[PDB]
RNA sequence: AUAGGGCAAGUCCUACUCUCCUUUACAAAGAGAACAUUAUAUGUAAUUGUAUGUUUGAUUGGGGCAAUACUAUAUUUAUUUAUA
RNA sequence: AUUUUACCAAUUAAGAAGAAUAUUAUAAUAAUGGGUGUCUUAUAUUUUAAAUAAAUAUUUAAAUUCCGUGUAGUAAAUUUAUUAUUUGUAUUAUUUAUAUAAUAGGUGUAUUAUAUUUAAAUUUUAAAUUUGUUGUUUUAUAUUUAGAUACAUAUUUAUAGAUUAAUAUAUUUAAAUAAUAUUUUAAAAUUUAUUGAACUGUAAUGUUACAGUUGUAUGUACCAAAUAAAUAUAGUAAGAUUAUUUUAGUUGA
């Protein structure tokens, strides 16, 4: 048949939908030496408020979505604790509308005091340091401080690069042509694929800096300073790609066989991973306590006894017969000569 | 079971005694903690250097392209390889240099290795066809023998009228459905399959995993396995002098024999292979690769007789490198004579894939310098090969005053003349006026 | 051909003499019992558990002089959706409720007015600009949203609208 | 109803399983016949007469 | 076997057919040979163009070239072999002829 | 099963009955054009393989076949540029498939060839000759390596004389000893002989 | 040139079925694919190994490679446990 | 498909668009005949 | 079966290799009589003469205009069947394209390929294809 | 007493076939007589037997095709054919 | 003084060599019929014949022909050879037994409809057969076990047309050369070879003679007999056919 979904129709239920931990940056990291080198409130009615204002700003009406993000600031600001995620986000948020209205110079001391919240909490947000140092990098470039701008834009990729995994947002989502089992119609689960752009928002946010930071750098003349970012960015670009990266497994239709999602759809590493932690860079850490063989010169490692006997080398053979035995009766002498000492 | 039935989890208590054991069991203190075989990748054999140590200058990491030298270092005399390297399709396109160890387990001098043996990047299908071949070929077809209905030895004739008893009409009750009855159809060694293996597919496989023991770093170049007295306790002084661990549960060694450097053989050295015969895990194999065209003169029921799976009449000796082996061995060890060898018997198969546009440029370049033709002296060769060659040379001389000289055949195939004898319906030969053609029996 | 041999020999001790004795009569009975058992579930258990509902909201309705006809289309028409469970559980367990409601829809108290339209605004049509300032539509939109925001809840941000809608001035730095 | 028509000309359309239960039961009949008649031709014991 | 499809309401219980929209058995065949009808009248809507000899079948293509061969390696003008397995003749008029 | 598809091994047999009837394992109308059939390969048919002027052309660009030599059959077989499946008697006969010119001259010696690729050889100026053999002569070209001595080659059957050995048009082998005329003649020079248009050891003394 | 049937593999020996190939090996008639398989309801002993397909590198007492289970023989001191200790045969209390 | 769907379409319409045919005795739909309009004793109020 | 059954413990049979069958057992000479295939590998057809085939009295059938040589396409059917005919000889191999209805100079010239056969110098390159080979000056047969 | 315990069966009329009988035809035995060649055979074998198998699907028919194209002329015509 | 209602319950850990010079295939070197508790006597203990057979054959062509029942020396005494109780339990793999038994003293009801304890409701075989889809037909006591074969996949050495009836012609694009298989039970069967006259039926005077193209209704308790061998167009008889949680087109042409 054919489904014309006219009416109301539950979305079916796709890996795609996993919910996704945010990176964070480590807990022994400060942001600012980086730089140097509950009460009640409506939150359901103050995110309403804060969707409006995120669509004024998409729709260009910037002075309505600094006064929506105004009281969703105040909001916020209320509710949550100091140094708290969503504060510093929703400062952002002000920071930028107020730089897209006019008010440069409150949009820069915003952002500064973003960039103070994010140094005094711990364990930031990746993805929120990534959009803050964005922003910074915007504002100044409004101000006219070119070279401060591109620096903020250099600074944000070398953060998102020593702190961020390139895999981590397809782990899911690299095995999901191998479901299909359809080839001549439905073959679209085959080819299914899930934009970067859209699954990693900091690779996206990184990306426009680096864009922004190549018109600089194209504005003021400079050539070394563009080649090197958009190379930077070009190779940001290739390690998503290669973490996406994978073969093609059936191609033609598979009849039955249903019970081979299970496989389909694991835990299966990406290629940053599996190098990262190849079985020999990343050695694991065997103790011979909770084992029984172990290397010559290491044998009195192994897992204790009560009161053990070597009785030989477990020759088969042995039950045969007496001349099957006679034949291995030096093999036990021989073998204990060979694991001496 | 399966994962979605209930019976995977059917069972909900019983299954640990809540008491732990005051021996071992710990708890999980937090991330600080490591953890024994803890490990984020799914390793199946959970090893690392201190169980199964690599032999080879680096540990395998993802920045080197293989754990071996990349440069010829010059803090030793190193060697090139016998025959010249050109990069074909597969090959790794990187310089693989490893050292050579002594019996004293001690490096030597360090050699080069064929990008084409040991840098073809390994592929999981060819090495799986490989395996699949070797496992299929290496059961007791003898052994699968069953009974059959016109065997199992009751009276031909039926037991009891259709209807007249009042059981099922049954009539000569051999068949399978009774527990002394046979099959219409059961399996029989004649009806059996022993895959047939293609010299090409054979040599590609066992070159991809050679080239997967040099990435892992198992391999090991020995300059040669000789052993001081054919017993089995020199062998394993050897084995322990060198750091082998031939236990049933160690890792496992294969030995590539051939021969030294200077002197490469065909033949297992005597005293080795005498002593090589030990109860633990340690294998043996011929220094060649490639495999001898399969055939199957039984390719029809033709032999009726033929007590032999159906297939290839000329399965794979034992001895003969394979991938199960070499993945069930953990280490391997290749003397310079099998490292001759195997380059000896592929340089032709290599310069014959290379495609024209470099075959023309190969004789330029001299790598294509026929001793034959004098261009160059006469190369190294094993010593039964050199034994052979000295024996043909020794011969040619006889071979001087008679027409059927190999060496010089139809030496007056110009200066003679054809005739066409239309009364005979022939073609002769004549050299002044001599009838020289034969005229062939029959 | 599969059967659910393994799970139902598990549950065959809930059977009685041979069934119970002999695998075969025993998951021959079990596999026939979980098919009647699905049966009735997905074709007359909820008929018969919204029967047993339907009656006993009756009675209730009849205790107080109403019955489940009148006590229904009036539950409909002044909007008071009581599912016929829950108002089974309220006439059972709180009879004051539910007598509560029988007199609203016995009174003659109007019914909730129908819900309204989207209304626009005079500031939409309002030009702008008229020939640094906000739409007076976006203004009027945002009052709205800030009045919902105070009267979802006792929030401590404060009632003055004014105040906060004036928010973003807190945030501005004067230059 | 016949049960095959494609195939009356060979199992007089009847099932076969029917017709197996019939012959079993006409053919005990008939071999107990047979053997009263055999009996009463060699004199009361067929094999001895 | 009759197919069973997932359910996704007691409507499709209630379902005979899997494609209420879809003309019965012999409402299809009727459509599809009006179609095949239309289509072969729009085909032919022009003469029968008379295809060179290269052009024809495998089974005709072989046999014209045989018969024309020997006007092939002696070029005069006004040369035709009146074959049998050549196209028949249409009996009208075509722009092509 | 042949009416549903593919059925698990668990049950369902009820409706396959011919899943099990292929499991246990017009012409009348039409005259036979002749008593052997069309196409028959009755034995002594000249049924040749094609070899593409094309394919020899690629081979000699590539470099697997020598111009400065006269090709032969047995020099394909060696250069590898035709297989054993394809070498059945007659031969081979070469075609001109989609080549329009040949660069430089080429002499060539197979068993036919068509009119066009003679006269395309013939115009790039190398030559051509139709060496039409019998079975012997065919395995002798290809296994020189037996025969250390010239045997006594016997001439084609009377179809290759007619067709292919004395034949102008294809420069059969035998046209130049069909048009003599002392055979003729006279028993004496009924044999006219021709002649050819006019070490090997592989060990060598070390000099320096 | 075909590659060699992956279930040709000695890896498993199934008991006949209606769907498989002329070179398909399966278990003998009168035969069970799993040994200690003598009901369904069967218990895998524990501790007891029987090899099969191959001569095992290392044979305990308590397994079996080509002999039935005698107390005498599979256990010659029942308070003795064996197991296989830096590839030796080793017996414990 | 194009032309299998037009001609579905176009045999439903004439299948579903006249329901019922004028009597062949009044007019034969066969011989091309057609009965016109008339509206004589007819009412011009919405009734 | 089981061990202790005497009818196992006696032999009665033991069977051999079954013989294989005729490799063009199914190619039948009324096809290759009747038919003709032709056409791409892909789009290849079996034709075979149309025309009235049957036998009338003398003074019949008179104008041969009306009789015309041509050749047309059997019905697909037949030649699906006759395909299907051809194909059984190997069913797993899904790769290996339909035998032909007459035999090529590759399809004859393979079996002397092989390597068997490679060896076998008498019947490599259509021996029997080829006309005899002339006898000997004395021939005599007692 | 009911169910279970094999049963589309009984009579009657029509139709067709089988069994059976017979001979002058068909196939076909075996056997034998006679014949040719010089008490045992070979080669033919029209008699006989008829033991035996058959002996109501006729489209292996009927129709239509009829050298003398093309351009042209003449005669005749059962009232528009016929012939060169 | 007297006395404890009726009914209703359940299978599991196995005591000991009560399982191996074992079961099957596997050895290409022996061999005048193996017969112990045997133990003179040889008119009386003779099996030979130019044939497809205990000797067993590497391909698709052509070809007689009313369904083509089909392929040659590969090396010439050349190693494809009919093997064999131990100088490895011979080796390698494979298969394997139902001897054996305290189990509980009462969760549901007690005027009748059926497991899940709040009382009710639901409930009253399965498989095949039946295509007029059944109320037709057949099978199933239960426990455990035995029980049925269409290769879901082709990595560099590498090279692949057509076409005429035939001669002949050949303007003109591919390719992973691989074969061996094909459910299962069951036909009134027929064929080959052999025995039976102690039953029965004759002739002879209990015994002798005559036997399955057949002796005199019968020929040893199924006369289209009995015994031994065999897998016939098993097809246009029938039955059975081992793998749940599924993921796409038409339901009488
Ligand atoms: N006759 C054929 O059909 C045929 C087929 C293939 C190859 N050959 C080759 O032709 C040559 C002669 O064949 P033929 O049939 O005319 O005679 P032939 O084969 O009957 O040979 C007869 C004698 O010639 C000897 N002989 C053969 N080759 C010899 C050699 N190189 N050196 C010394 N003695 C040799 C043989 O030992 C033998 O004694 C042989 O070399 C053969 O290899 C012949």
């Amino acid at each position: 048949v054919t489904r014309l979904y006219t009416s109301y129709y539950t979305g079916v239920l796709y890996p795609n939908q996993l919910v996704q931990p945010k990176q964070r940056l480590p807990a022994d990291v400060s942001v600012s030496a980086i730089l140097q080198k509950r009460p009640y409130v409506p939150l359901g009615e103050v995110a309403k408020l804060e969707l409006q204002g995120d669509y004024y700003m998409e729709g260009g009406m910037f002075q309505e979505a600094l006064e929506h993000y105004g009281v969703v600031a105040k909001a916020y600001n209320y509710a949550y604790p100091e140094n708290h995620a969503q504060r510093i986000g929703i400062r952002i948020k002000l920071s930028a509308a107020f730089r897209q209205t006019g008010r440069l110079e409150s949009s820069l001391a915003n952002i500064e005091e973003v960039l103070r919240m994010l140094d005094a909490s711990t364990r930031p947000s990746l993805e929120l340091i990534c959009e803050a140092l964005l922003e910074l990098g915007i504002t100044r470039e409004a101000l006219g401080m070119k070279r401060e701008a591109t620096e903020a834009y250099e600074e944000a990729l070398e953060v998102v690069n020593s702190f961020h995994n390139w895999g981590e947002s397809h782990r899911m989502l690299r095995l999901l042509p191998r479901l299909g089992r359809r080839f001549n119609y439905n073959f679209e689960e085959k080819f299914v694929y899930f934009s970067p752009f859209d699954y990693d928002r900091t690779f996206a946010l990184v990306d426009q800096c680096l864009e922004r930071a190549e018109t600089i750098f194209n504005e003021i003349g400079d050539v070394e300073g563009a080649i090197r970012v958009l190379q930077q960015r070009k190779e940001m670009i290739d390690k998503k790609f290669f973490n996406m990266r994978d073969f093609a497994g059936r191609i033609h239709t598979m009849r039955g066989h249903w019970k081979r999602r299970a496989q389909h759809l694991t835990n299966a590493p990406t290629p940053d991973e599996l190098l990262r932690y190849s079985p020999t860079i990343h050695q694991v850490h065997r103790d011979f306590k909770y084992e029984l063989t172990a290397p010559i010169g290491r044998e009195k490692e192994v897992m204790p006894g009560v009161n053990r006997l070597v009785l030989d080398m477990g020759n088969p053979y042995r039950r045969r017969g007496r001349l099957s035995n006679k034949m291995l009766k030096d093999a036990d002498h021989k073998f204990a000569n060979y694991v001496r000492q | 079971s399966s994962i979605f039935s209930p019976r995977y989890d059917w069972r909900t208590s019983g299954v640990h005694d809540i008491a732990p054991r005051d021996e071992g069991d710990f708890l999980y203190q937090g991330p600080q903690h490591v953890l024994p075989g803890a490990h984020p990748l799914p390793l199946h054999h959970p090893h690392n250097t201190i169980t199964r140590p690599v032999i080879s200058p680096y540990i395998p990491s993802p920045q080197r392209s293989h754990p071996y030298f990349t440069a010829p270092l010059p803090e030793l005399p190193h060697f090139s390889t016998t025959k010249p390297i050109v990069y074909t399709y597969g090959t790794m396109k990187e310089r693989i240099i490893a050292p050579v160890f002594n019996l004293k387990n001690e490096v030597i001098y360090t050699r080069e290795l064929d990008p084409f043996i040991f840098g073809m990047y390994p592929e999981v299908e060819e090495l799986s066809k490989n395996l699949t071949y070797w496992m299929v070929r290496c059961q007791n077809f003898a052994s699968k023998w069953d009974y059959e209905t016109r065997e199992i030895w009751r009276k031909a004739k039926k037991n009891w009228p259709n209807t007249g008893m009042g059981m099922p009409r049954v009539g000569n009750r051999k068949n399978h459905l009774y527990t002394w009855g046979g099959r219409t159809k059961p399996s029989k060694p004649w009806n059996m399959l022993m895959p047939t293996m293609d010299v090409k597919t054979w040599s590609k496989s066992n070159r991809m995993m050679l080239t997967l023991k040099m990435l892992q770093g198992r391999l090991q170049v020995v300059d040669r396995l000789t052993l001081e007295e054919p017993t089995q306790e020199c062998y394993l002084e050897l084995c322990r002098n060198m750091s082998w661990d031939v236990r049933h549960t160690g890792g496992g060694v294969l030995f590539m024999d051939g021969g030294s450097r200077i002197t490469p053989s065909s033949e297992f050295d005597r005293a080795f292979f005498f002593g090589s015969f030990f109860n633990g895990r340690n294998k043996i194999v011929r220094p060649t690769v490639l495999c001898d065209e399969q055939y199957d003169y039984n390719k029809t029921a033709a032999k009726q007789r033929m007590k032999g799976p159906k297939g290839a009449k000329n399965p794979i000796p034992i001895n003969r490198f394979n991938a199960y082996d070499a993945m069930k061995h953990d280490r391997l060890v290749i003397t310079e004579g099998a490292l001759m060898q195997l380059e000896d018997e592929l340089y032709e198969h290599k310069l014959q894939i290379l495609p024209p546009h470099i075959r023309n440029q190969l004789p330029e370049y001299g790598y294509l310098d026929s001793e034959a033709l004098g261009d160059c002296v006469p190369s190294l060769k094993t010593i039964q090969m050199e034994a052979a060659a000295r024996t043909e040379e020794a011969e040619s001389d006889m071979y001087k005053s008679f027409i059927d000289n190999p060496y010089n055949p139809w030496k007056d195939n110009m200066d003679a003349s054809y005739a066409v004898d239309g009364a005979d319906g022939t073609v002769q030969k004549f050299v002044d006026g001599k009838k020289v053609s034969w005229s062939m029996l029959s | 051909h599969y059967r659910a041999k393994l799970e139902l020999d598990r549950i065959r001790s809930m059977l009685r003499g041979r069934a119970r004795l002999e695998r075969k009569v025993g998951l021959k009975r079990l596999f026939f019992l979980m098919r009647t058992q699905t049966r009735y579930r997905v074709e007359q258990q909820a008929h018969w558990e919204r029967a047993i509902v339907r009656k006993n909201v009756d009675s209730a309705a009849r205790e107080h002089g109403t019955g489940w006809q009148h006590l229904r289309n009036e539950l409909g028409r002044q909007n008071v959706m009581l599912l016929p469970r829950s108002q089974q559980l309220l006439a059972q367990y709180e009879p004051l409720a539910f007598r509560a409601v029988v007199e609203l829809c016995a009174s003659r108290i109007p019914p909730p007015p129908p819900p309204v339209v989207a209304s626009v605004p005079e500031e939409s049509y309002t030009l702008w600009p008229p020939a640094s300032l906000s739409h007076p539509a976006a203004r009027v939109e945002l009052r709205c949203g800030v009045e919902r925001v105070l009267r979802r809840g006792p929030s401590g941000l404060g009632n003055n609208v004014n105040e906060l809608i004036d928010a973003w001035k807190e945030f501005d730095v004067s230059p | 109803p016949l049960f095959h028509p494609q195939t009356t000309g060979v199992h007089g359309g009847v099932p076969p399983r029917q017709q197996q239960r019939v012959m079993d039961a006409i053919t005990w009949k008939a071999v107990c016949f047979r053997r009263g008649l055999l009996a009463r031709r060699k004199g009361g014991r067929a094999k001895f007469g | 076997l009759v197919k069973r499809h997932k359910i996704t309401n007691n409507q499709m219980l209630l379902m005979r057919r899997r494609e209420p929209y879809k003309p019965t058995m012999k409402d299809r065949q009727e459509i599809a040979d009006r179609a095949k009808l239309e289509e072969f009248e729009r085909k032919n809507a022009d003469g029968l163009m008379f295809v060179p000899e290269k052009a024809l079948p495998p089974w005709q293509k072989s046999l014209a070239h045989n018969a024309k061969a020997l006007g092939s390696r002696i070029n005069f003008r006004g040369f035709r072999v009146r074959v049998a397995d050549g196209q028949d003749e249409p009996g009208f008029p075509t722009p092509f002829r | 099963m042949i009416k549903m598809g593919w059925m698990k091994i668990g049950g369902s047999w009820k409706y396959s009955r011919g899943y099990n009837d292929r499991r246990r394992v017009r012409f009348m109308l039409a005259p036979r054009v002749s008593a052997g059939g069309p196409r028959n390969r009755y034995e002594g048919k000249l049924v040749f393989s094609p070899l593409r002027l094309s394919k020899l052309l690629w081979a000699i660009d590539t470099g697997r076949i020598n111009p400065n030599e006269v090709i032969t059959l047995y020099h394909l077989r060696q250069a590898n540029v035709v297989g054993e499946r394809e070498i059945v008697w007659p031969g081979f006969v070469l075609i001109s498939n989609g080549v329009r010119r040949v660069p430089y001259p080429i002499h060539i010696e197979l068993q036919n060839a068509s009119a066009e690729s003679i006269r395309l050889i013939e115009e790039a100026g190398g030559s051509f000759t139709c060496v039409y053999m019998t079975h012997e002569g065919l395995y002798q070209e290809l296994h020189p390596e037996e025969y250390p001595i010239f045997m006594d080659q016997e001439l084609p059957e009377r179809r290759g004389l007619e067709s292919l050995a004395t034949n102008p048009s294809k420069r059969g082998w035998l046209t130049r000893w069909y048009e003599d005329s002392s055979k003729y003649a006279h028993p004496a020079a009924g044999r006219r002989y021709s002649h050819y248009l006019k070490t090997l050891l592989p060990w060598h003394s070390y000099n320096t | 040139p075909r590659p060699a049937p992956r279930f040709a593999m000695g890896h498993m020996l199934p008991h006949r079925s209606n769907v498989g190939s002329q070179f398909l090996h399966t278990q003998r008639h009168g035969s069970r694919s799993t040994w200690y398989k003598k009901h369904y309801f069967s218990l895998r002993p524990f501790a007891i190994q029987r090899h099969h397909g191959t001569t095992p590198r290392i044979l305990l007492d308590r397994s079996l490679w080509k002999s039935l289970w005698i107390t005498k023989l599979q256990l010659p001191d029942i308070n003795r446990w064996e197991r296989v200790v830096n590839s030796r045969r080793v017996t414990e209390d | 498909a194009a032309a299998a769907a037009a001609a579905a379409a176009a045999a439903a319409a004439a299948a579903a668009a006249a329901a019922a045919a004028a009597a062949a005795a009044a007019a034969a739909a066969a011989a091309a005949a057609a009965a016109a309009a008339a509206a004589a004793a007819a009412a011009a109020a919405a009734a | 079966p089981k061990m202790g059954c005497e009818e196992i413990t006696r032999k009665a049979r033991r069977v051999q290799l079954q013989p294989t069958e005729y490799l063009a057992q199914h190619r039948m000479q009324v096809w290759q009589l009747r038919f003709k295939e032709m056409g791409p590998p892909f789009s290849r057809v079996w034709v075979a003469l149309g025309g009235k085939m049957r036998r009338r009295r003398v003074g019949r059938q008179v104008d041969v205009k009306d009789m015309r040589y041509y050749w047309r396409p059997i019905e697909p059917q037949y030649q699906r069947l006759y395909m299907s005919r051809l194909r059984i000889r190997d069913h797993s191999n899904k790769l290996r394209q339909p035998m032909r209805l007459r035999a090529t100079n590759a399809d004859i010239g393979s079996g002397s390929s092989s390597i068997e056969w490679e060896r076998a110098s008498n019947r490599k390159y259509g021996a029997m294809l080829a006309p005899p080979k002339r006898q000997d000056f004395e021939f005599r047969v007692v």
